[PDB]
RNA sequence: AGGGUGAAAAGAACCCCCAUCGGGGAGUGAAAUAGAACAUGAAACCGUAAGCUCUCAAGCAGUGGGAGGGGGACCAGACCCUGACCGCGUGCCUGUUGAAGAAUGAGCCGGCGACUCAUAGGCAGUGGCUUGGUUAAGGGAACCCACCGGAGCCGUAGCGA
RNA sequence: GGCCAGUGAGACGAUGGGGGAUAAGCUUCAUCGUCGAGAGGGAAACAGCCCGGAUCACCAGCUAAGGCCCCUAAAUGACC
RNA sequence: CGGUAGGGGAGCGUUCCGUGUUAGGGAGAAACGCGUGCGUGAGCCGCGUUGGACGAAGCGGAAGCGAGAAUGUCGGCUUG
C-alpha cells in the first residue's frame, strides 16, 4: 500500500533525538539506536536524580557539620545538637542553614554555647 | 542579614543581595512588594535566636521580579518491562526575590 | 583559500595516499618540493605536479610571489568507486571497491612580523 | 458597511460540524 | 539498474601547469558555491581547522553535585557554551513465573513493510420521522443521482409441532 | 442484563497436608501475601523474603525496615 | 492518579478534496540552525542562512496515517 510517503516526516522523528544528543562522550549522539539506549538512561536516571537530588544533599549537610564537629568539643553527635534546639525552641538553623560552619564561623560558634546550656 | 523566611515549605538563608526562585505567590502580583514576618534567624551583630515560632519584631521586605515558569524543565520517566515513554513540563513561577540590607 | 588546483578521478587510493600530503602541510613551496622528489611513494604523483599546479599560476594570475608560499589546506577525499567482481569460491564473499582520490590544496602568503631594534652609540 | 482592515466576518457554513461520537 | 543544468545552452575561444587525461583563471548567464559525476541536494560514512578534557587510570560510561580552562556578559550583582573529579549505575525488544548475559532478532542510514475493503447482521453514539418508518431495479426535457418508484423488508399480540 | 476483552504449561515465601529419606528455588492441592502487570529503602551484590507500596517539581522536616569506627549519611552514648 | 494484555474516554501531524484564481510568496516554499518561548504529549509559531518553486491558515470530509529490529526488501556507505 503506497503510503502517504513518510519522507520528511520520519526525518524529524530521528533528528529530534539527535539534537538532545549533543553532549555525550561516546558515539551515543551519532546514531538513533546508540542514543535510543542513551536517552532512556537520561529518561530514567533523570526521573531519579530529580528525587535523588534532595537525598544527595541530605548526606552532605550532615557531612558538612560532621567535619565541623571533630574540632569543637561535642565529639558525641550532632544529633544531641539538633536535640538541643529541638528541646529549646529554634525552628531555624536547618541542615541547609548549616552553611554557617564554613563562612562566618563566628555565628555557628554561638549556638555551640547555647546547646550546652539547654542540655 | 541572615534571615530565614518561609516560602511555604522551603526555608533558605536568602542572603540580602541575591534572588530566590520561590514558588507561587497568588497573594502578590507582578512587580509587587512582599513581606514575610515569619523570619527566624537575624543578623544584627550576633546571630539572634528568638523563642516562640517566627519573630515577634522586624521582618523582611523586597519586591518580586515578575512571575513565570522560567524554563520548562519538562520532567519525565521510563520503563523497560513495557514501552512507556511520557513527557510532562512543570511550570513553577519561580518568583525571584531581591533584598540588599546585609549585616553580620 | 586563494588558489586551489588539482583534479579528480585519480588512479591512486585514499589510504596509501594522503600520508604524503600530511607531511608537506605547513611547509613552504620549497621544503615540499625537496621532499617529494625523495619520497619512494607512488603518491608522489600526480601530487608532485600538484604543489607546482597550486603555484606558478598564482604568480601570474594573482599577486603572489614565488616565496612566502606555504601549503595552507590539504586533504585527500574518496570520490567514486567501482563495484568489481572477482571469482574465488562460488562467488559470494565479494564486493570490491576502488577508493579514488581528488585532493584539493591551496597556497597563500605567510604572516609573521619581525622588527629587531637595538641601540648603537658612537 | 464593511470594516476595511483585511478580514471579513460574514456568516456562511464554514463547516457541517460533527455527527455523534465514536 | 538507470528521471529533469538552464528559458534559449550563449554546454566554456584564448591563457597557465601536465604525457596536446585533470584543474585553476579569463568570459558567457539573474545563477556554473546551475556547466555535461550537472537542479533543490539531508542522513549513514569519510577528513581538515579551532576551544576544552585526555598516561598512574579501568567496567553498555549517562546522570546528579561539581573546580579549572578557551570565549561571550553586565559601567560587581557571581549567568550562557566545554568538562577534572564524585555518588549511583549490568542496552532495547521478543519470548517467559523469572534474564543484563552464555535467550533470541539487529552492521549503519534513506526509502520501503503488516487488522484495509465489499455484503449482511447484531449493539453503542447521534440525526429525521414515528406505533409507523423505509425503499431496490427502473424512468428521468435532471447543474445532476431530486421527483416517481414503497414490488419488497422490519415493528406494534402471542403462543403451539 | 447488554457490548468489547484477555488468560487457562505461572513462580516464590509463611502456614495446614499428600508424593521423595518431613532431600530440592523439585512436583502435585488448599489458604494469605509478593513477583508476575508498582520503583524505591534494607539483606554487600539475590525480581519472588522485610518496610513501604512512586501524578510532578523542591540545596524542606519528621519517620518505617535496616543501622550508627572508616569506606556510603548515623551512638568507639550511659549503666550492669 | 505504578501499571502489562485488554476496555473506555480525548487530540496532533502527513497526502488529497470541498469551503478559496480569498489571501501569503520572486521585497521568494524545499533543505538546515536558532529563539531552547509554547502545549500533558506527538509538535506548533517566528526567524537567520542556503536554495528553488508554489504552498496553504480554520472546521469538516476521504485516507495506500508517520516502524531503531519479522536470519525483511532495494540502494548507498563503514569495520575486520
Amino acid at each position: 500500500m503506497t503510503r502517504v510517503k513518510r519522507g520528511y516526516i520520519a526525518r524529524r522523528r530521528r533528528k529530534k533525538i539527535r539534537f538532545f544528543a549533543s553532549s555525550f562522550r561516546g558515539a551515543h549522539s551519532r546514531l538513533t539506536r546508540t542514543i535510543a539506549q542513551q536517552k532512556i538512561r537520561a529518561l530514567v536516571s533523570a526521573h531519579r536524580d530529580r528525587d535523588r537530588q534532595k537525598r544527595d544533599f541530605r548526606r552532605l549537610w550532615i557531612t558538612r557539620i560532621n567535619a565541623a564537629i571533630r574540632e569543637r568539643g561535642v565529639y558525641y553527635n550532632y544529633s544531641k545538637f539538633i536535640h538541643d534546639l529541638y528541646k529549646r525552641q529554634l525552628l531555624l538553623n536547618r541542615k541547609i542553614l548549616a552553611q554557617i560552619a564554613i563562612l562566618n564561623p563566628n555565628c555557628i560558634y554561638m549556638i555551640y554555647n547555647e546547646i550546652i546550656k539547654k542540655e | 542579614i541572615f534571615a530565614v523566611v518561609v516560602i511555604g515549605s522551603r526555608q533558605y538563608i536568602v542572603i540580602p543581595g541575591r534572588w530566590i526562585y520561590t514558588q507561587r505567590l497568588k497573594g502578590a502580583t507582578v512587580n509587587d512588594k512582599i513581606v514575610l514576618n515569619k523570619v527566624l534567624l537575624v543578623g544584627t551583630k550576633a546571630s539572634t535566636y528568638i523563642g516562640t515560632p517566627i519573630v515577634t519584631n522586624a521582618a523582611v521586605h523586597a519586591v518580586v521580579e515578575e512571575q513565570l515558569l522560567d524554563d520548562k524543565v519538562i520532567v519525565f520517566k521510563y520503563k523497560k518491562k513495557k514501552n512507556y515513554r511520557r513527557n510532562i513540563g512543570h511550570r513553577q513561577p519561580i518568583t525571584r526575590i531581591k533584598i540588599t540590607g546585609i549585616t553580620g | 583559500d586563494e588558489i586551489t588546483t588539482r583534479g579528480y578521478s585519480i588512479s591512486m587510493s585514499v589510504d596509501k595516499a594522503r600520508r604524503v600530503i600530511d607531511q608537506i602541510r605547513g611547509r613552504s613551496y620549497a621544503e615540499t618540493l625537496m621532499i617529494l622528489e625523495l619520497m619512494p611513494y607512488r603518491a608522489c604523483y600526480p601530487i608532485f605536479k600538484l604543489i607546482y599546479s597550486a603555484a606558478a599560476n598564482a604568480s601570474h594570475n594573482k599577486q603572489f610571489n614565488k616565496a612566502n608560499l606555504i601549503i595552507s589546506k590539504a586533504e585527500v577525499n574518496k570520490g567514486i568507486t567501482l563495484k568489481k567482481v572477482k571469482p574465488r569460491a562460488r562467488g559470494r564473499s565479494y564486493m570490491i571497491l576502488r577508493p579514488t582520490c581528488h585532493i584539493t590544496i591551496v597556497l597563500r602568503d605567510i604572516t609573521h612580523f619581525d622588527s629587531y631594534d637595538k641601540f648603537l652609540e658612537s | 458597511f464593511r470594516l476595511d482592515n483585511l478580514g471579513p466576518q460574514p456568516g456562511s457554513r464554514k463547516r457541517p460540524k460533527r455527527k455523534g461520537r465514536g
